[PDB]
């Protein structure tokens, strides 16, 4: 939903 | 404001009498913040869902200041790997994607 | 264009000879797409991390057309709940947050 992506 | 995207778009917010940092996250429907103590009534909300849901407290009509724009919106309070400003509050501040 | 945030900012992309839909995600550092076949060499990359990492294939300098803008950038190919255009490609298209 509500969506990150550390990287 | 104009925020370029070479770095993570982390901004200062003012909420529950505290200054906090949060990520402007267009991939997030909702706003989730850790370790804020907000007054008054709330209802549980289940968020996430992949591998199980996380229970958070949903507070409505919370006054919050994001980059010195005072707006009102729903804030979910609970564990989050990082504090997130989701689309629900970005619409309130009139934040758009432009190219 | 100017994309408001009342709905999820899903756009059409053209990549690997296919039309696909993907979410413009300022919360994501990288671009991750499912079920695309890209030619040439790649190296593995570990992404995610919370609860374990996911291994994906990193392809560099991939031509991709995002919403009518032809650009070049790194595309990670692998399982993702939804196709994501991350900041790495948003900078290429000159996409900013504005309020």
């Amino acid at each position: 939903k509500v969506l990150f992506l550390d990287g | 404001p104009q925020i370029t995207l070479w770095q993570r778009p982390i901004v200062t917010i003012k909420i529950g009498g505290q200054l906090k940092e949060a990520l402007l996250n267009t991939g997030a429907d909702d706003t989730v913040l850790e370790e804020v103590n907000l007054p008054g009534r709330w209802k549980p909300k289940l968020i996430g869902g992949i591998g199980g849901f996380v229970k958070v407290r949903q507070y409505d009509q919370v006054p919050i200041e994001i980059c010195g724009h005072k707006t009102i919106g729903t804030v979910l309070v609970g564990p989050t790997p990082t504090n997130v400003i989701g689309r629900n509050l970005m619409t309130q501040i009139g934040c758009t994607l432009n190219f």
